[PDB]
RNA sequence: GGAUAGUGGCCUACCAUGGUUUCAACGGGUAACGGGGAAUAAGGGUUCGAUUCCGGAGAGGGAGCCUGAGAAACGGCUACCACAUCCAAGGAAGGCAGCAGGCGCGCAAAUUACCCAAUCCUAAUUCAGGGAGGUAGUGACAAUAAAUAACGAUACAGGGUCUUGUAAUUGGAAUGAGUACAAUGUAAAUACCUUAACGAGGAACAAUUGGAGGGCAAGUCUGGUGCCAGCAGCC
């Protein structure tokens, strides 16, 4: 029951901790595909890509538990961010029951603060115990991304593109509800 | 035709065609 | 003295005959054609998967296969583990009633039974 | 800090595993102690 | 059923906030188990394990 | 588009596994040589599989062949430096005879227990096993060493390994600490 | 650390490159390790050396530790000491400064890019200039 | 005789009627690249071998050609077939069975990383280039070795004056999984080997996967549930 002519925008809402940087993702994802910076971002903001998609972000408010259900289940796409040095939280957990019971999206993992680590042996253990929760929480061989740095209020510019390009060629699937 | 699961995705997309085609 | 011949100059009687006596086993033909796997119940494949059409006798199933249409009975182990399968799921069967129910969803029986994960739904 | 911080019930994910002994994580000393109490089977029925 | 990284069980007579549908609201459920498919057995609290029938009102 | 290195399997898991009798026996096995599991026993097995097959091969040849001449030598040869055969027992139907116990015995967790300085075979495997072996001068912590019998008398602890003097380990720099600050004022 | 012992193996005299090549092994019983630089210093002054014609470069501590064994070797009329060394163990003795450069990817990238044009390109930059600017 | 680098029905003009086969010619099938090799065996056999080496063939499918010592070359050219990109609608351009990476189902699986330091290759050439190759990252392919504890004192249970088990009992030793100055390592790193310091009583620094009359081992263990025109009647 999707259209062919003129499909809808698909919705990309963006799930994380208060304070783990979700606004500069959707910053960096926009200015990459528009070539243009944007600041003080509020409410779902649609976005053109390729020829045919068009994607709409959309932040969650992290601390409220209403609207963050509302949002899983709308979101036919989730960004869903981790901080890399602290772990795994609460409202990641819950989020991802929400979603699984609710109807599962298409669920993208992208793990942040991973500049704060100051040796690579903790960095790629800590890197795949993250991965494997993932796992564990999501199929198996689920891909996630890891961001370096926030040097200039943005990602690095090859993650945001590899970020870009997975989700300009990735198709979804049709949920019950 | 082959599959079970094919003539019944088959079966949704003709009636589809033909509810987009007298729409 | 027996049937075969025994000569030096004689193996290719020898080979003649057992070439043409070997389509005589069943193992032999059923190998060479290809045709070997259509007495298991599965097809050529190990695991089926199958829509779950009805609740039964009361562990078991009564769950409609997806690549040939018809309907089996499906084996659900720790019984408490009946009430996973809904109406029309999606799940992997292996032979144990000769089925059995061990992939709902894509997720496994044993990662809900011992409450490893959840079902996405 | 108002993180809400992980589980561990939640994230090692070990549920409804059955409470084993300590002993059973060393292959060794539980082989130790089933070869010792044969040896005390053995020294009381070879008396 | 009592979700298994929850702490604590549920009781009868005690709202539950539940999203359902479209719909989030909170409602009074009551938590039954069966007397062997014969009646309808009144539960006071939620089992640790196990699932247990629930009826409240609601859309 | 390299050489492909070389890898063999070293054990083999029996056909009939828990059979009482072979059960008990390596069990036995295990409990007097302090064993971590079964595949120390099937390992050894292995080996004098190997060893039995390569007796019973040269003992099918004639007498004299250069080729069991030289494959019987080198065979008696290792097995009497590493200390499996007697030095009275240099015949391939001696070798025909061995048995996993001369094997298990040889180790270096037995070595070290039957030489004092462990008095047990398990206080043994974790003296070895936390780095405390000195075989020659070189700090061995391997529990399957296989002493060889010219190397037998040189073990001993390590200039490391605090029971050979030098600096005491953590635990009594710990208790020092403990009994300076606590105790001592 | 109380004493270090240097002892120079297996050296044979090379002509050809004007140097002299040795397994270098060092018995440290107490401290860490080798301190290569500490090491070549000393090795400098064992034979008649002149420190920066003395490159040691293969190093592995053995088990147990105590015993380092490594492969080294020493010239003569540091000249040549520069000439046959190659260029990141200059670096890595201070004889030499690191060149910068941009990565593989950024080199390959201008090398394709320059692949497309024919001569100076200065004709087609007056061109598009001229075309673009009316 | 032509053509070929050259032999040759390779082709052409002429002339004979020959050539293969039940010792299987010819046609068909092959989920058939071949070999070195791999597995199971005591031997014979049987099965596998796309794949680290050698040989052959191909570069979406036919066909043709230039250059050059060497190509019927496709990270060379021309045309046809099928796909398919750009636009101002006139025209231009294409070939991942190279290295990464993506699609091929709505049910899934390595990095669009670093470097020529090693091995070699190319050139006018010690110097430049090399996704060939090496390095690190990544799902337990397969394979090797190996931690998760060791020694005691006290009270009961023992074998009974010298030998063991149990304990919300207790005493000090020893050590690495991790963290980390340093040094080594390396093209620069990561890691290994070495090491100043931190790091253990619930060793919480928290081992798993199955099964129990059999077969080829370990329950004549316990409770609960559906039914009975069987006894009693709500135990
Ligand atoms: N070190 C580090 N800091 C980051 C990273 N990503 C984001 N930050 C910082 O974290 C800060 C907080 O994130 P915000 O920009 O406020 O985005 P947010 O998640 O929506 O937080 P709120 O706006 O408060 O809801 C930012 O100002 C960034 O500077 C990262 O990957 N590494
Ligand atoms: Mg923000």
């Amino acid at each position: 029951r999707t259209p062919e002519d003129d499909p809808p925008p698909f919705i990309v809402a963006v799930v994380g901790p208060p304070g783990t940087g979700k606004t500069t993702l959707i910053r960096s994802l926009v200015r990459r595909m528009t070539k243009s910076t944007l600041n003080d971002i509020q409410g779902p903001i649609t976005v053109v890509s390729g020829k045919h998609r068009r994607l709409t972000f959309l932040e969650c408010p992290a601390d409220d538990l209403n609207a963050m259900i509302d949002i899983a289940k709308i979101a036919d796409l989730v960004l869903l961010l981790i901080d890399g040095n602290f772990g795994f939280e609460m409202e990641t957990m819950e989020f991802l029951n929400i979603a699984q019971h609710h109807g599962m999206p298409r669920v993208l993992g992208v793990a942040t603060h991973l500049d704060l680590f100051k040796s690579q042996s903790t960095l790629r253990a800590s890197k795949k115990r993250l991965k494997h929760r993932f796992w564990t929480e999501v199929y198996q061989g689920a891909k996630l991304f890891y961001l370096s740095g926030v040097i200039n209020g943005r990602y690095p510019d090859r993650e945001i593109l590899n970020l870009s390009r997975f989700i300009s060629v990735m198709k979804f699937r049709p949920l019950k509800w | 035709y082959d599959t079970w699961y094919e003539l019944q995705k088959a079966k949704i997309s003709k009636q589809l065609e033909i509810n987009n085609i007298e729409y | 003295g027996k049937g075969k011949p025994r000569g030096l100059n004689s193996a290719r009687k020898l080979r003649v005959h057992r070439r043409n006596n070997r389509w005589a086993e069943n193992n032999y033909k059923k190998r060479l054609l290809g045709t070997a796997f259509k007495s298991s119940p599965f097809g050529g494949s190990s695991h089926a998967k199958g829509i779950v059409l009805e609740k039964l006798i009361r562990k078991c199933v009564r769950v409609q296969l997806i690549k040939n249409g018809k309907k089996v009975t499906a084996f659900v182990p720790n019984d408490g583990c009946l009430n996973f399968v809904d109406e029309n799921d999606e799940v992997l069967l292996a032979g144990f009633v000769r089925f059995k129910v061990v992939k709902v969803s894509g997720v496994s029986l044993l990662a809900l039974w011992k409450e490893k994960k959840e079902k996405p739904r | 800090d108002g993180k809400r911080a992980i589980n561990y019930q939640i994230l090692k994910n070990k549920g409804l595993t059955p409470k084993r002994n300590k002993d059973n994580r060393n292959s060794r000393v539980k082989k130790r102690k089933k070869y010792q109490k044969a040896q005390k089977k053995l020294k009381s029925v070879r008396a | 059923r009592r979700h298994r990284w929850h702490k604590k069980i549920l009781k009868t007579n005690d709202p539950l906030v539940l999203s359902l549908g479209w719909r989030r609201f909170q409602t009074l459920p009551i938590y039954t188990t069966t007397d062997s498919r014969t009646r309808t057995r009144m539960l006071k609290y939620t089992p640790e394990h196990t699932y247990c029938n629930a009826a409240f009102y609601g859309p | 588009p390299r050489a492909p290195r070389t890898y063999s399997k070293t054990y083999s898991t029996p056909k009939r596994p828990y059979e009482s009798s072979r059960l008990d026996a390596e069990l036995k096995l295990a409990g007097e040589f302090g064993l971590k599991n079964k595949k120390e026993i099937y390992r050894i097995s292995f080996q004098l599989s190997k060893i039995r097959r390569a007796a019973r091969d040269l003992l099918t040849r004639d007498e004299k062949d250069p080729k069991r001449l030289f494959e019987g030598n080198a065979l008696i040869r290792r097995l009497v430096r590493v200390g499996v055969l007697s030095e009275d027992k240099k015949k391939l139907d001696y070798v025909l005879a061995l048995k996993v116990e001369d094997f298990l015995e040889r180790r270096l967790q037995t070595q070290v227990y039957k030489l004092g300085l462990a008095k047990s075979v398990h206080h043994a495997r974790v003296l070895i096993t936390q780095r405390h072996i000195a075989v020659g001068k070189q700090i061995v912590n391997i529990p399957s060493f296989m002493v060889r019998l010219d190397s037998e008398k040189h073990i001993d602890f390590a200039p490391t390994s605090p029971f050979g003097g030098a600096r005491p380990g953590r635990v009594a720099r710990r208790n020092a600490a403990r009994k300076a600050e606590a105790s001592g004022e | 650390s109380d004493a270090v012992t240097i002892r120079t193996r297996k050296v044979i005299s090379n002509p050809l490159l004007a140097r002299k090549q040795f397994v270098v092994d060092v018995l440290h019983p107490n401290r860490a390790n080798v301190s290569k630089d500490e090491l070549r210093e000393k090795l400098a002054e064992v034979y008649k050396a002149e420190k920066d014609a003395v490159s040691v470069f293969g190093f592995r501590t053995q088990f147990g530790g105590g015993k380092s064994v490594g492969f080294g070797l020493v010239y003569n009329s540091v000249a040549e000491a520069k000439k046959f060394e190659p260029t990141y163990r200059l670096v890595r003795y201070g004889l030499a400064e690191k060149v910068e450069k941009a990565s593989r990817q950024q080199r390959k990238q201008k090398k394709n890019r320059d692949k497309k044009i024919f001569g100076t390109g200065k004709r087609l930059a007056k061109k598009v200039a001229r075309r673009n600017a009316d």
